[PDB]
């Protein structure tokens, strides 16, 4: 079918691990691919139909700072094909290696995740599980960002209606994410929240909540509204416009955050004026 | 400690096992079965080839500092010091290809989890037995170690086909801890509403973590929210509300006439949302339902191994 890859063309290889909704191996496909084994294996009728509409979707974007996406498989079972990508995580940078990013690097991250968050939102596409493990620096310059869209295949279904579930990490997910209460929940401006907790993880070194050893506990508390990432960890040679707009991006009312057009213009000025 | 003859034997007998394990290697290990999984390991039965003895592996992937991976590996060690008869056995923690091992005592009979989904519902009269031991081996970790379990769960107490049961899972290790604290997300929760909001209140926090468990293995579901009205004859809801239900709503209670009235009544003391009027192990171990529950002759093991088929 359109953008199906049959059974056995691809070199399913070593086992990466395992995420929020999949197992990633590293494999060939005319090249190097990432193969992610979904955790869903059985989909009903209605639901890969869905999901093949979204592939349709996701396969037509390309941009400097967006992983492309492949194809999928059917067989052995249920998978995603996407571009291999040498070289570690933002989150391996950050809160494994301790790679220590100059303030102008930090900020160039900042843009670059900017960027190509701006040009999925261009395209209408949600990406819902934006985070640090989703950022992925290629030759160490170029910031590429994976596992966008798919809410299709990151819930499971019984018929038409599709079910609605928290999945992997809770530190990027908005209030109203967390919640579940608002109807359609993630929208571009959880994705906003999501970019705000990452510009903290670069203006911090730290991921947010690093008192707190509950989960259970940051779900509540973040869901209530009771509790929110403390920005006085931001350092000192961090600019206070990179401060201003980390706090309105994590805005606790979903309304009051800004879109990507301007958060992107925002970075690029603040670029300019810099020691 | 306070053991009887053969309590004491038991133990005297595992350390001893404990001396032909040395330095824990990678390759000293084959793999015979999978045990299970949930949100953060999985757990293999193994074969120490060194020693012969068998055990359980669990295995975290945790993608942190090495610093950090390495001040839980140091903290684990406590747990060579952890002895007693309601706790798991401890055999060694290491570090390998990027995952932490902890080797544990094998419990043939799995865990309260496991168990309550081949029983359908556990009898009033084994969870008395159940509550004696978990009661004691949350005494024992706090008055041998200032040890909260801060993880009372189905899922965290093992049991045997010798009949014994016993806590696992429990927090030595508080860089372990925020480790685990900053991934994967539950469906369910057994976290007091105190806990959910802040500060804990020292074990009686632990003390609802039990009592929930006790609902949940007596009626054979877990009790947020409970049942409306036609679910309760035969005799989902996401997590961010479920965790609002215990905070703000009244507590999960067992239904009545189908138990006993000491064992409600011991549910509801240890249910009570203020931390501070919760009943505290003190004033559990002398509670009417405990006191019926050390006294009545149960064959805790027999049921087990006729529960999961097993032989004695
Ligand atoms: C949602 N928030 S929470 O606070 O409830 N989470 C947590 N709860 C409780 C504990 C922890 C961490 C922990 C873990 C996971 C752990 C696992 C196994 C282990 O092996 C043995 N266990 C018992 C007897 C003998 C053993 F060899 C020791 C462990 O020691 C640990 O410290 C948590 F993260
Ligand atoms: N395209 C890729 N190239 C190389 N490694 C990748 C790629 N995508 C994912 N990985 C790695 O594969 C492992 C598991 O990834 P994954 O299952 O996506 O979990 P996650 O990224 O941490 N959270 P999530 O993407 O929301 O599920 C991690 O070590 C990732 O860094
Ligand atoms: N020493 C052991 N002997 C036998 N089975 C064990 C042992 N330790 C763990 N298990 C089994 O391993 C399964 C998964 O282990 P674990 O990683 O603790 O997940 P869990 O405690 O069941 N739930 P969670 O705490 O949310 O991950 C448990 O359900 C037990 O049945
Ligand atoms: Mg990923
Ligand atoms: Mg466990």
């Amino acid at each position: 079918d359109d953008w199906e890859i049959p059974d056995g063309q691809i070199t399913v290889g070593q086992r990466i691990g395992s995420g929020s909704f999949g197992t990633v191996y590293k494999g060939k496909w005319h090249g190097d691919v990432a193969v992610k084994m979904l955790n869903v294996t059985a989909p009903t009728p209605q639901q890969l139909q869905a999901f093949k509409n979204e592939v349709g979707v996701l396969r037509k974007t390309r941009h400097v700072n967006i992983l492309l996406f492949m194809g999928y498989s059917t067989k052995p079972q249920l998978a995603i094909v996407t571009q291999w990508c040498e070289g570690s995580s933002l989150y391996h940078h950050l809160h494994i290696i301790e790679t220590k990013f100059e303030m102008i690097k930090l900020i160039d991250i900042a843009r670059q995740t900017a960027q190509g968050m701006d040009y999925l939102h261009a395209k209408s596409i949600i990406h819902r599980d934006l985070k640090s493990n989703n950022i992925f620096l290629h030759e160490d310059l170029t910031v590429k960002i994976g596992d966008f869209g798919l809410a299709t295949v990151k819930s499971r279904w019984s018929g038409s209606h599709q079910f609605e579930q928290l999945s992997g990490s809770i530190l990027w997910m908005a209030p109203e994410v967390i919640r579940m209460q608002d109807k359609n929940p993630y929208s571009f401006q959880s994705d906003v929240y999501a970019f705000g907790i990452v510009l903290y993880e670069l203006m911090t070194g730290q991921l947010p909540y690093s008192n707190i050893n509950n989960r259970d506990q940051i779900i509540f508390m973040v869901g209530r509204g009771y509790l929110s990432p403390d920005l006085s960890k931001v350092r000192s040679n961090c600019p206070k416009a990179m401060k201003r707009l980390m706090a309105e991006c994590l805005k606790k009312k979903r309304d009051e955050r800004p879109l990507f057009p301007q958060i992107l213009a925002s970075i690029e000025l603040l670029a300019r004026s810099l020691p | 400690l306070e053991l009887d003859e053969q309590q004491r034997k038991r133990l005297e007998a595992f350390l001893t096992q404990k001396q032909k394990v040395g330095e824990l290697k990678d390759d000293d290990f084959e793999k015979i079965s999978e045990l299970g999984a949930g949100n953060g390991g999985v757990v293999f039965k193994v074969s120490h080839k060194p020693s012969g003895l068998v055990m359980a592996r669990k295995l975290i992937h945790l993608e942190i500092k090495p610093a950090i991976r390495n001040q839980i590996i140091r903290e684990l060690q406590v747990l060579h010091e952890c002895n007693s008869p309601y706790i798991v056995g401890f055999y060694g923690a290491f570090y390998s290809d990027g995952e932490i091992s902890i080797c544990m005592e094998h419990m043939d009979g799995g865990s309260l989890d496991q168990v309550l989904k081949k029983a359908g519902r556990i009898p009033e009269q084994i969870l008395g037995k159940v509550s004696i031991a978990v009661i004691k081996g949350l005494t024992y970790l706090r008055e041998k170690h200032k040890i909260m379990h801060r993880d009372v769960k189905p899922s965290n107490i093992l049991v045997n086909s010798r009949g014994e049961i016993k806590l696992c899972d429990f927090g030595v290790s508080g860089q372990l801890i925020d480790a685990m604290a900053n991934a994967f997300v539950g469906t369910r929760s057994y976290m007091s509403p105190e806990r959910l909001q802040g500060t804990h209140y020292s074990v009686q926090s632990d003390i609802w973590s039990m009592g929930l468990s006790l609902v949940e293995m007596a009626v054979g579901r877990y009790p947020i929210p409970p049942p409306d009205a036609k679910e309760l004859e035969l005799m989902p809801m996401a997590i961010f509300e479920l965790l609002d239900y215990i905070v703000n709503e009244p507590p999960p209670k067992l239904p009545s006439g189908v138990f006993s009235l000491e064992f409600q009544d011991f549910v509801n003391k240890c249910l009570i949302k203020n931390p501070a009027e919760r009943a505290d192990l003190k004033q559990l171990m002398v509670h009417a339902f405990i006191k019926r529950s050390d006294a009545e002759e149960v064959d805790f093991a027999g049921w087990l191994c006729s529960t999961i088929g097993l032989n004695q």
